[PDB]
């Protein structure tokens, strides 16, 4: 099994956002995560009057 | 009525109605007057004059 991809698993000294990006790909990373809306900006600001 | 501001609503209305004919300073140069006084709900919309 490829160790120098599982490069977050493998080497404790390695702070979590550790990347390579153009020798490997390293298959496993920590990835964010969103959970935004986007309503419709005349439901969001009225202008009622 | 037990809002936190009613006599900013109650001298807007009448300068809503009165512009045209006496004019007041403002603050900024984006509000105009004739701004609705439905709008005026929250202390940071208050005018300095």
């Amino acid at each position: 099994i490829p160790v120098e991809r599982y490069n977050i698993l493998t080497n404790p000294d390695a702070p979590p956002t550790q990347i390579q990006l153009p020798e490997v790909v390293d298959l496993y990373n920590v990835v964010t995560r969103y959970a935004y809306e986007t309503p419709p900006i005349t439901a969001v600001v009225m202008g009622v009057p | 009525t037990t809002d936190p501001c009613a006599p900013v609503k109650a001298f807007m209305t009448l300068a809503n109605m009165m512009v045209g004919f006496e004019t007041i300073p403002m603050d900024n140069q984006i509000y105009t007057q004739s701004r609705r006084a439905s709008a005026f709900s929250t202390p940071h919309t208050w005018p300095r004059c």
